[PDB]
């Protein structure tokens, strides 16, 4: 594997560093790691492709190395270089992907191609060299049983989830008190509601509470969070919890009242921040829970009192809410985020080759699905797969 | 030639070589050589076959020559070109002195 | 604090570029840099921790050199190498974490732990090297006394304020004339209301104005402007002014009219743009001023004349408002933004360490509060913090 | 333009890897590098600017080269280098913000400024180097 | 010079330096001992030029 990325790293700072003109003396180093490979290299037999609508491209290997003098390189240098790098990138390009796509519920961690399995083999581990790519970094620091990392802003933590709970309702709907939802990326938004405006109440107070349980810990997170959930400011018509019929939603909002947020980690309180509106960190947490009351207005204009009845119908519905981002986080798992491609790359070359369901991933990689149930052979096979996706869009994107 | 020369004055396979009977040391060494000019001498040397293919002034099948050698000479021309560039490192000093 | 750096590089482009493999070639110029490290240290003691619930730790050195010998490197090599980085690691870590809490009214710029202001020795200095991590590049160029400048996506310069101010009130709140914003992070949302729809105003539109002024002055800033407030576009029951009452705001909203953005810089108006919505270019400003207003439709359908009578009750009150998002922006200060994980990691290390306040920052590095008084003193023992933070991560995350 | 690149990288990995104590050999491949700068360039003169505000500034260059005497960095090495780095850094600059104004319909793919169009000559190629950005 | 007057007598000797031609025998002794005053003289003599 670790072999692999190497190839690549060789490539572009060889397509980069390789130009007409530049200085011998500035690629002394490199030139030489590259022949190297070629050697290693020439005598061997690959094969890849054979799923789905993936081409069995075959090749060879028979170069050589350059190491003739030169102060300054010649034009016509490059050209037979060029030349030689390009069957290199065709090629990489073609093993990434044939090991992009097959998955092993056993060992979704080891390699799987017939092209790569080869490439483990020691008489190879004599090209492995710099190691600095953010990916490969930290796939040597689990190889070795470390403490990984990683960096994402809005990462995508929450699956998709939009819906509500009634606390209190009744077959015409006239009269509820419940929460709403949406949890979906790094975003959570929750309203409390309830149509009676505490009207009979302890303290004239109804209290509301939302519970969020990552399937990661994320850690070192810088978090938004507002008063007031807009996605649920409006006028709705919902179907029931049954599916039977639909309810009508008013909304009129009111500030969310002894706001506390809690970041959890194990049920421990590693977090809390009272009514703290902005930004905010959250060091360490598996799950989020925001507890917001509604008060009834101990005080109300004419306007005000009007819609607030002491006896139904109730037409204007009372609604506190919140809103909570996570702008960037760390995570010791891979997750998808907002500026990665790696989701994407993977998922891409999937669709493209017409790439058949597997025994791991959900159809589609549907990140939904795959966050949902996080298992360890889903993860594994997953820092695989974005390793290899990220080692491909060192040369190819 | 291919070892005690070109190959480690020229700084390429510091494994020096090893021939069996079939394809030829000035040949294969193509494939894997990169410096154009070294690269031409190659192809020329192992292809030039006397091309034994003549039936002149009446019968006269006597295994021909080149125009290129002929007269259009260049080939020496290109031969020497690329010994113009052979002048480099990898053992002792008078040698490269001496050689080049 | 240079030399701090350099220990890390060192550190990270080894545990890359060293592995069971690759040519010494590659990494001679490297191994050297090592070494020469070593020596100076060897012989010297340490001392790091002692506040708050941080561990103290002492730590000597006497380390072997490395095989400046072989050709390529094979894998018992390595780890008679990793052995020896993995007791800088978790060295350094506790190195920064020991600096990172520290605080100082006086001199919040120099060096404060015992650990670090030994460094800063000149017997020491014999190890910088590498500075392309653009923080440290900018910590030198501000130390020549030159122009620095950082990079944000979703910068956080405006600190947390959500209110209204009411320019024509009465204690029964029915026909109210203001505005209501929100300023958070890299947004402004402000709404301007008349709940008589300028039927009585000077050619039957009203003015309005929002201006908010940055505790630093942005450049490069590429921003996105567009009409409405979708926060202010719902019914609320809000406080009055004095907290004594409650009043209904139920909007209706309306185009903004002459629609003025002002990105001024000391008073003067360095861009400005009249109706422009979508992306704008704001190239140095310390303040904004969006300007707007509200004008009575002149023609109305009955369903809309029906909205806007001639007489009190005014039930539907006319709104009109725009979101300004800074995307990305350059700032000579640091500050904290969507994506850098700086404010985190210090704002996580001194909670984990149960760190006391100091005299310097807001209790819990809270950002509203430090961004508020952005004092001197705050912005060099901030830049301070979150270079170490940046060392910090580029071994640990 | 390729050339212009470099100009750069040659600059940051300069201001960066140049530093008051690292040790010579952490910048043997690249002192190089530099120094052929240096010699490609001295002789030519240039001109930038000249439209709007833009000021009309003339660059000219005559410097000596960087000695690689020195077993780490003495303060007094670097001192001496940061002087002539400053130069060029206020020169790229207006190189760079010159033909960042320059637009053209037929070749607007093409080098415009009078200072860009003599720097794709062929007498400067050799400069170029680390493509990565 | 390097392996019978400065390594022999400055209980560096170890190895007692083996080179076996090309490549440059003054400048490696270089980056491989430590000593300032010394450590001068070897970049100072080495990389001299006209
Ligand atoms: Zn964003």
């Amino acid at each position: 594997m670790d072999v692999l990325y190497s190839l690549s790293k060789t490539l572009k700072d060889a397509r980069d560093k390789i130009v007409e003109g530049t200085l011998y003396s500035n690629v002394s180093d490199l030139i030489q790691q590259f022949n190297q490979m070629i050697i290693t290299m020439n005598g061997n037999e690959f094969q890849t492709g054979g799923i789905g609508n993936l081409p069995i491209r075959n090749w060879n290997f028979d170069f050589g190395l350059l190491g003739t003098t030169l102060l300054n390189l010649d034009a016509n240098y490059v050209e037979t270089a060029r030349n030689t790098i390009d069957y290199f990138v065709d090629f990489v390009d073609n093993v990434c992907m044939d090991e992009m796509v097959r998955e092993s519920q056993r060992n979704g961690i080891a390699p799987q191609s017939d092209s790569l399995r080869k490439l483990s083999g020691i008489k190879f581990k004599r090209i492995n060299f710099d190691n600095s790519s953010e990916y490969i970094e930290n796939w040597n620091l689990q190889n070795r049983r470390q403490r990984t990392g990683f960096t994402f802003h809005k990462p995508n933590i929450f699956p998709y989830s939009a819906s509500f709970t009634l606390n209190r309702s009744q077959p015409a709907h006239d009269n509820l008190m419940g929460t709403m939802w949406l949890n979906a990326g790094s975003e959570i938004q929750v309203a409390g509601f309830d149509y009676s405006c505490a009207i009979n109440a302890p303290a004239n107070i109804q209290q509301f509470e939302h519970i969020v349980q990552l399937r990661r810990v994320l850690t070192t997170a810088t978090i938004t969070l507002l008063p007031d959930a807009e996605r649920f400011s409006f006028p709705r018509v919902i179907n029931s919890a049954d599916g039977a019929t639909t309810w009508y939603f008013n909304p009129v909002i009111l500030r969310p009242n002894n706001v506390e947020v809690e970041f959890l980690l194990n049920g421990q309180i590693i977090n809390t921040y009272q009514a703290r509106f902005g930004t905010i960190i959250a060091r360490n947490f598996d799950t989020i829970r925001l507890s917001f009351q509604l008060m009834r207005p101990p005080n109300m204009t004419p306007a005000v009192a009007a819609l607030f009845p002491n006896a139904q119908p109730f037409e204007h519905h009372a609604t506190v809410g919140l809103t909570l981002r996570i702008e960037s986080a760390v995570c010791e798992s891979v997750l998808a985020d907002a500026s990665k491609t790696m989701l994407a790359n993977v998922t891409s070359v999937r669709q493209e080759y017409a790439i058949p369901v597997g025994p791991v991933f959900p159809p589609g990689m549907n990140w939904t699905d795959l966050i949902t149930n996080y298992s360890p052979s889903r993860e594994d096979n997953l820092q695989r797969v974005f390793t290899v996706a990220s080692i491909r869009s060192m040369l190819v994107k | 030639i291919i070892n005690t020369i070109i190959y480690p004055a020229f700084g390429m396979q510091r494994m020096h070589y090893r021939n069996g009977d079939p394809q030829t040391p000035f040949q294969i060494a193509e494939q894997q050589i990169q410096n154009f000019q070294v690269a031409n001498w190659l192809h020329f040397v192992n292809n030039n076959q006397f091309r034994q293919v003549v039936i002149d002034g009446v019968l006269n099948q006597v295994l021909n020559d080149n125009i290129r050698n002929g007269h259009v000479v260049n080939q020496l021309m290109e031969a020497l070109m690329q010994l113009s560039r052979q002048q480099f490192p990898t053992m002792p000093v008078d040698y490269k002195r001496s050689i080049q």
